[PDB]
């Protein structure tokens, strides 16, 4: 049920929210950490509920800070979509309280309890994951919390503080500690405030909700321990100025800070010149097969293969591939292609696998065990039977020894398996390796013909000559631009170039050895390296007892770019 | 860890009504086909009918067609039908089972016959006839 | 910066049937790598398409869901294997596990 309406105004944070980073004891030291904090002077979204989209979002840590004294503000839910498709967590914040209950609930439009049933919050998940209990001894004043995730743990800092009549946020600082850790471990995403309505009843609330940001700051540590000053780093320049000479007044002069430099926008990408096409018309359908024994195998190289026209030549289900994925074959590039085609029966498909074992397996084709390549087998009933019945393919039967990987046999002899030599007569103790397939129309699933193709690929060894046809983004100019060039990356501007580069360069260098001067695979033009803008940022400013303002230089650059 | 029980049956009149159930207790595999079975003396044991575990996709029989209504339940984790309009040729027993989805040509599909991981003790269904 | 013990084991006696064990899967395909010591359970229809998959396995609609295959008689790096991992949080709060140290 929708029985609660929301106001949004909007606060600057003036300078709050500085909470002891760390559980350790120091006095009378300025120092440095890193970590989320609340930055100064933020933006600060005041919610004023009476009585919505309460789905609010929760980011990477949440301060929530209220004025009220009714205490009409209890409980916090959290969770990444707070439905039946993915886990979700019920803490639920009461008097002197707290449980979880994280797995797939669902919950509804309006998170409420009547007043004390959480049914309008969960209703059911598949067996629960977890269930977890906690005991507090929770409690013209403000209240300020901090809610924070970190690598699958869950903290909560609190502060309660006095403030006289006043209606924003007041100056000076309060110092936030510690109450309770949990590793929960999930993906929260949004979260949700709570109140009480008693049957119902007219209410009113009203409080404010910041997010945080991971930034830098400088905190000092008075003589008796507690927190009474912080620092930003990156707000001003002044501040700026502040964290690097690690103290709170800087002298009249001038000082050093940092650099700038132009961030480049965009990425680019090399490519080599190829424009033919693999020709997989000719070898996924010729109108014949060859036979499974003397199976037929055609190299493919030098060209861009296009493997989603595949599917519109022969009428199969699905790929099958174990090296690579059937939708990741338009992207790596292969030095050379093999593709093995031949009519195998129905059944025997099965034994068109890495390391299988039987009458094909070892006597018509052997597979290396660490085979990188896919698998193409489909029905063949309507070409390959006959009613008379097909005799024009045969398999090997008898041999000697196993085949080994990726070797034919084409030679036909007369197999003999006694002592007296078969002297070229099939007689007692002489056999023919050859026995041909019979195929019918009539015949089961399992005795069906059967297309076959084994489509191999060789790994980056030499330079690759198979992949598909990706520009090589078109090159940009007069850009700094980030690139990962043939495995090089970096960043830089890229502008016209008046060298004459012989006729097969790659890359060429300057007397610092990198380089300056550069072709492209996917087009003979000649192009020229700068690297993009920087300098240093000097800031001049009078004493700080004197006045705050400050000035900015940016050393040796035209006042243009800035 | 992972067990079938099965609760309920008897002798009743043909033309008569009852209601079994299975319960899983223990079970982890968040893709699963539970199969029903019954098996009358001198006959083999032949599937029923069953529903997607994911969304309730139901199948049935062509003997049991209509007259047999089941409905999944996953907060109790447990199978309930609905049997009414029994005839002589329904007296066998029934087992239920449960067993992995199959996972081929890249999808989520349910199969059921043969090939269970697990099976339940199975109670007695009698018609006066 | 891992730190910890891991101990490793072959279990093909046991996690291994003649007919061939699927009891363990793992998922293929996914928008997004893995967040260090994440799991993920939420099963659905892999879209690798435009047009939405609405929930049936056709083209462009895969499974992000394979089953291992697990036998006795396959390659020992194809034989199941138990794993135990143990990681330490260090001195950060008070301590609270260690061996039995007379005060
Ligand atoms: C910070 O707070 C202000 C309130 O002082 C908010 O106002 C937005 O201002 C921008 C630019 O003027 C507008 O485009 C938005 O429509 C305003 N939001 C409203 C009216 O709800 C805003 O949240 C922030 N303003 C910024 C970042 O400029
Ligand atoms: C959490 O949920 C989001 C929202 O769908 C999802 O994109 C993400 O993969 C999940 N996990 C993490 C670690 O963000």
């Amino acid at each position: 049920v929708n029985l609660i309406t929301r106001t949004q105004s909007y606060t600057n944070s003036f300078t709050r929210g500085v909470y002891y980073p760390d559980k350790v004891f120091r006095s009378s030291v300025l120092h440095s950490t890193q970590d989320l904090f609340l930055p100064f002077f933020s933006n600060v979204t005041w919610f004023h509920a009476i009585h919505d989209n309460p789905a609010l979002p929760f980011n990477d840590g949440v301060y929530f800070a209220s004025t009220e004294k009714s205490n009409i503000i209890r409980g916090w839910i959290f969770g990444t979509t707070l439905d039946s498709k993915t886990q979700s967590l019920l803490i639920v914040n009461n008097a002197t309280n707290v449980v979880i209950k994280v797995c797939e609930f669902q919950f509804c439009n309006d998170p409420f309890l009547d007043v004390e049933s959480e049914f309008r919050v969960y209703s059911s998940a598949n067996n629960c994951t977890f269930e977890y209990v906690s005991q507090p001894f929770l409690m013209k004043n403000l209240r300020e919390f901090v809610f924070k995730n970190i690598d699958g743990y869950f903290k909560i800092y609190s502060k309660h503080t006095p403030i006289n009549l006043e209606r924003d946020l007041p100056q000076g600082f309060s110092a936030l500690e510690p109450l309770v850790d949990l590793p929960i471990g999930i993906n929260i995403t949004r979260f949700q405030t709570l109140l009480a309505l008693h049957r119902w009843t007219a209410g009113a609330a009203a409080y404010y909700v910041g997010y945080l940001q991971p930034r830098t700051f400088l905190l000092k540590y008075n003589e008796n321990g507690t927190i009474t000053d912080a620092v930003d780093c990156a707000l001003d320049p002044l501040s700026e100025t502040k964290c690097t000479l690690k103290s709170f007044t800087v002298e009249k002069g001038i000082y050093q800070t940092s650099n700038f430099r132009v961030q480049p926008t965009e990425s680019i990408v090399r490519f080599p010149n190829i424009t033919n096409l693999c020709p997989f018309h000719e070898v996924f359908n010729a109108t014949t097969f060859a036979s499974v024994y003397a199976w037929n195998r055609k190299r493919i190289s030098n060209c861009v293969a296009d493997y989603s026209v595949i599917y519109n030549f022969a009428p199969f289900f699905a790929f099958k591939c174990y090296g690579v994925s059937p939708t990741k074959l338009n992207d790596l590039c292969f030095t050379n292609v093999y593709a093995d085609s031949f009519v195998i029966r129905g059944n025997e498909v099965s034994q068109i696998a890495p390391g299988q074992t039987g009458n094909i397996a070892d006597y018509n084709y052997k597979l290396p065990d660490d085979f990188t390549g896919c698998v193409i087998a489909w029905n063949s009933n309507k070409l390959d039977s006959k009613p008379s019945g097909n005799y024009n393919y045969l398999y090997r039967l008898f041999r000697k020894s196993k085949l080994k990987p990726f070797e034919r046999d084409i030679s036909t002899e007369i197999y003999q398996a006694g002592n007296k030599p078969c002297n070229g007569v099939a007689g007692p103790n002489c056999y023919s390796p050859l026995q041909s397939y019979g195929f019918r129309p009539t015949y089961g699933v399992g005795h069906q013909p059967y297309r076959v193709v084994v489509l191999s690929f060789e790994l980056l060894h030499a330079p690759a000559t198979v992949c598909g046809p990706k520009k090589s983004t078109n090159l940009v100019k007069n850009k700094c631009v980030n690139f990962n060039f043939n495995g090089l990356t970096g960043t830089g501007v890229l502008t016209e170039s008046n060298k004459k580069f012989l006729p097969f360069q790659q890359f060429g260098r300057d007397i610092a050895d990198t380089t300056d001067a550069v072709r492209d695979p996917q087009t003979l033009e000649i192009l020229d390296i700068t690297p993009c803008s920087f300098g240093g940022v000097s800031v001049i400013t009078p004493g700080t007892n004197t006045s705050n303002q400050v000035a900015v230089l940016y050393q040796g650059v035209n006042c243009t770019e800035v | 860890q992972v067990q079938l029980q099965e609760s309920g049956g008897g002798l009743v009149q043909p033309g008569g009504s009852l209601r079994l159930s299975c319960a899983a207790s223990g079970f982890t595999l968040d893709d699963y086909a539970i199969g029903w079975f019954r098996q009358a003396p001198g006959k083999e044991r032949e599937g029923v009918l069953c529903i997607s575990a994911s969304g309730g996709s139901t199948l049935y029989a062509d003997s049991v067609k209509g007259r047999f209504t089941i409905s999944r339940d996953k907060d109790k984790n447990t199978v309930y039908l609905q049997m009414n309009s029994l005839k002589p040729e329904d007296t066998a027993v029934y087992y239920c089972a449960a067993a992995g989805r199959l996972d081929l040509g890249s999808g989520y599909v349910c199969y059921g016959y043969y090939g269970t991981d697990y099976w339940g003790k199975g109670t007695q269904v009698t018609v006066s006839s």
